[PDB]
RNA sequence: GGUCAAGAUAGUAAGGGUCCACGGUGGAUGCCCUGGCGCUGGAGCCGAUGAAGGACGCGAUUACCUGCGAAAAGCCCCGA
RNA sequence: AAAGGUGAAAAGAACCCCGGGAGGGGAGUGAAAGAGAACCUGAAACCGUGGACUUACAAGCAGUCAUGGCACCUUAUGCG
RNA sequence: GCGAGAGCUAACUUCCGUAGCCGAGAGGGAAACAACCCAGACCAUCAGCUAAGGUCCCUAAAUGAUCGCUCAGUGGUUAA
RNA sequence: GUAGGGGAGCGUUCAGUCCGCGGAGAAGCCAUACCGGAAGGAGUGGUGGAGCCGACUGAAGUGCGGAUGCCGGCAUGAGUAACGAUAAAAGAAGUGAGAAUCUUCUUCGCCGUAAGGACAAGGGUUCCUGGGGAAGGGUCGUCCGCCCAGGGAAAGUCGG
């Protein structure tokens, strides 16, 4: 017996074609441009996966130190202090405090001078 | 509602105001340029217009500007003076194509792009 | 650039065959519809043929019949047509434009007498 | 052959950019103080064959 | 509230972009069979009594195909 | 070479309207005309009309991740 | 890279020896950059510690502490 | 983790078996935010209008982005180059749904050892009349060498 492509490379096809959504002109309409494209969106996807951890650590340590130095210090000299206050483990949070919690960030600042000088 | 089978019965589907011209020996992009300045505009001044623009386009246009009237008003009751164009638009019908010759032995097509020039009349109503 | 003032469209020749073609035309019909271009380029030549006819001599006769070779219509330029122009100080040309054409969609014009 | 020849096709966004300036003007259509049938300025109105008095037949 | 100054910021779309709705084009896909292929078996020569294969015809109206052959889309006999 | 397909049945659309026509809109037939003779389905490329969000200090393998704005609510209201 | 021949103790040169990497190796660093330096990616996380490399702003983190040097932008183009 | 070797599976057509479904709507097509570790699979809705899913087992013309691959459709260049001798053309009148282009009149201009006329070859009804106006005609046609029908072709001495 024959048995011809008949449907399965349509919908193998559709797929590809669904996937690609805001995909620029022939990115979104063209199976071998739609299909290419992804390959390469496939490197992105995978490392922006882990990227995004690198992403926000930044974000947390910038805003730190914006604040550690409101209180006349800085993010490598307050975090040090934190450490020697072994006490001090906040590590994650502790962001959100200095942007949302001024009063309480101040209490650390503050605890984090003694553990040091 | 009922089912399909039933609502082909019941309901029987109505074109109001709508006219078109199949199968026009014109090229589409040609066309268009002409049905664009009638497009919104008061099938009075859709007439007015046509009668001035000096594209050969504007014949055929007419032609479907006046049956879409005739329809309105004879196949629909809608009333004249109420009257506009509330779609246009100029869709591709098959291509003739012909081989023309050239030099050095080869030969070349020539499209001869036809038309599907349907226009769409309304009531306009402010209120 | 080219500052110059005249106007072709064809060859020397030609020109010359066509101003003379159209001026015999109006002369002889009154009114004629032609382009508009065409019409404008005439509208001169003709007002200076009445001029030539205004007077009444053999030579201004003759003179004409260097550009009107229709013997007819020289005699209606010499005998009827400028002598009704006497008081007229020049003018009897006027174009008016009726509207444009199918095939090349050229804008049309009258130019009468 | 053929010597200067486009590199690539032009996109739909490309070729539709160069058209933004294609779209045909309206004529500003007048309407005759005799026929009342529309006409265009400077014109003997088509209609009537009026232009202050009749020039044209009909 | 108004004039002057200093800042900041919105909306316009000639045309474009993504998405959605509705269409046109085109003839994939599904369903179908009026057409083919293979194997198995049967059957297996035609012609000077003029073949195989053709030309020109034959119709009330006939270009094409069919059937025919100036007795020409048919004539006679037998059977169903 | 390529070329297949109205409908169960031609009941193949009398009559009306725009148009020289082509083409359409109705009326009628039919279960359906969402089958009308460019007659089964009718993908995709491609060409359009309409709507949403958008774009006229911008350097671009066109995605990807993150966040904000707008819109929407039929595996679908914390979820997108 | 190291150890030699060839070659000008030239070549991103050639031909061996030997180790390591690329080939088939992603991640960090070295602006960019197969090979150098660090380190071998089973998947998920809007957690933590470190390597080489870094901590004025672009750009994560001391415009760090102490005793000195250079004043040529040397640093951030080679010799007699 | 490349060549390569090894393992477990997803999907398509056909077949045998079983369970079924379908004009109160099958396949196919279209949309989707659901499921599975992947190939993939389901729900709902929309179209379609007569066939078909699931499970086990069997067999293959069984899975496509590439081959300057083949067939077909459609884009780009682009409303661009061109519209085929630089022998012109003008006006009037007519016809017609419609006229630069068709008819007629008066001019103009080009050939004139030809761009006139008569054979031969070759072509095959292209001839004439009346109609037509899809396509062919590089534009447009009311016209044509195009389309339809009817007609036309006459030999003892001319060629054989
Ligand atoms: C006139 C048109 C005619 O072209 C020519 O004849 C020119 C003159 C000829 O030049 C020539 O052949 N020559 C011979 C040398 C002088 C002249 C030349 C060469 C290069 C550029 N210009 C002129 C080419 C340029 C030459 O290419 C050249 O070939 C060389 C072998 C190598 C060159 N490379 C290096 C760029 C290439 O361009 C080829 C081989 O042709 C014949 C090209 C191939 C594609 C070809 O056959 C075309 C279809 C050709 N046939 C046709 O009918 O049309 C064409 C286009
Ligand atoms: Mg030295
Ligand atoms: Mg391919």
């Amino acid at each position: 017996p024959r048995a011809k492509t008949g449907i399965v490379r349509r919908r193998r096809h559709k797929k590809v074609l669904k996937r690609a959504k805001g995909f620029w002109g022939s990115r979104s309409k063209q199976y071998r441009n739609a299909f290419q494209t992804l390959l390469n969106a496939a490197t992105y996807e995978y490392r922006d996966r882990r990227n995004k951890k690198r992403d926000f650590r930044r974000l947390w340590i910038q805003r730190i130190n914006a604040g550690a130095r409101l209180h006349g210090m800085n993010y490598s000299t307050f975090i040090n202090g934190l450490k020697r206050a072994n006490i001090d483990l906040n590590r994650k949070v502790l962001a959100d405090i200095a942007a949302r919690e001024p009063e309480a960030f101040k209490a650390l600042v503050d605890a984090s001078r003694n553990a040091r000088q | 509602f009922r089912n399909k089978k039933q609502r082909k019965q019941q309901v029987k589907l109505r074109k109001p105001g709508f006219a078109v011209a199949k199968y026009v020996r014109m090229s589409p992009r040609k066309v268009r340029l002409v049905v664009d300045v009638i497009r919104g505009k008061s099938v009075q001044d859709a007439e007015d217009l046509l009668r001035f623009i000096p594209r050969s386009a504007s014949e055929p246009v007419a032609k479907v500007l006046n049956s879409a009237k005739a329809n309105a008003l004879h196949n629909d009751e809608m009333l004249e003076d109420r009257l506009f164009v509330k779609e246009a638009y100029v869709d591709a019908g098959p291509t003739l194509k012909r081989l023309i010759p050239r030099a050095r032995g080869s030969a070349n097509i020539i499209k001869k792009r036809t038309s599907h020039i349907t226009i769409i009349v309304a009531e306009k109503g402010n209120k | 650039h080219g500052k110059a003032g005249r106007k072709l469209n064809r060859n020397s020749s030609a020109r010359v065959a066509l101003a003379r073609a159209q001026a015999t035309a109006l002369l002889r019909e009154g009114r004629i519809q032609t382009t508009l271009t065409k019409a404008k380029e005439l509208r001169p030549f003709v007002e200076q043929l009445i001029t030539t006819a205004k007077g009444g001599d053999l030579h201004s006769r003759r003179l004409v019949a260097q550009d009107i070779h229709d013997k007819d219509v020289v005699r209606k330029v010499m005998d009827e047509v400028a002598p009704k122009y006497a008081e007229r100080p020049g003018g009897y040309t006027r174009i008016l434009r009726v509207g444009t054409r199918r095939g090349d969609g050229v804008t049309m014009a009258l130019i009468e007498l | 052959a053929k010597h200067p020849v486009p590199k690539k096709k032009t996109s739909k966004s490309k070729r539709d950019m160069r058209r933004s300036h294609h779209a045909l003007t309206a004529p500003n259509l007048t309407e005759c103080p005799q026929c009342h049938g529309k006409k265009l300025s400077h014109h003997i109105c088509p209609n009537c064959g009026y232009y202050d008095g009749r020039q044209v037949l009909a």
